[PDB]
């Protein structure tokens, strides 16, 4: 019950920056995801060189 | 259900255009992997004879 309090304390001052840096965290966290993805596809075909 | 919606915040300072170069920085990072997987695709093409159709060694 403590935990849960000072949890929705912190995320409750982000949520005041608006629409518009949701739309942008959004759009950051799609394209570490894609970065993430291709590193992680280019590392599993080096390991194939018989 | 409340902590994981905070850790989709940290990497970003709560400054918008701050948030702009950085996502401009991580597009930059995805054309350099994206070249880098095309060129290890080509080189893929030429050794010759021989040996059937088949082989070991």
């Amino acid at each position: 019950k403590q935990e849960l309090s000072t949890s929705r304390q912190i995320l409750s001052s982000y949520e005041f920056l608006g629409p518009e840096f949701e739309g942008l965290v959004q759009e950051y966290t799609r394209l570490k995801d894609k970065i993430k993805d291709n590193r992680w596809m280019l590392q599993e075909l080096s390991k194939s060189l018989p | 259900a409340a902590k994981e919606k905070l850790n989709s915040y940290l990497d970003l300072a709560p400054n918008p255009s701050l948030v702009k170069v950085k996502i401009e920085e991580a597009k930059r990072e995805l054309k350099a992997t994206e070249v880098e997987l095309t060129t290890k695709v080509n080189m893929m093409e030429f050794v010759v004879p021989e040996p059937s159709k088949r082989r070991l060694k």
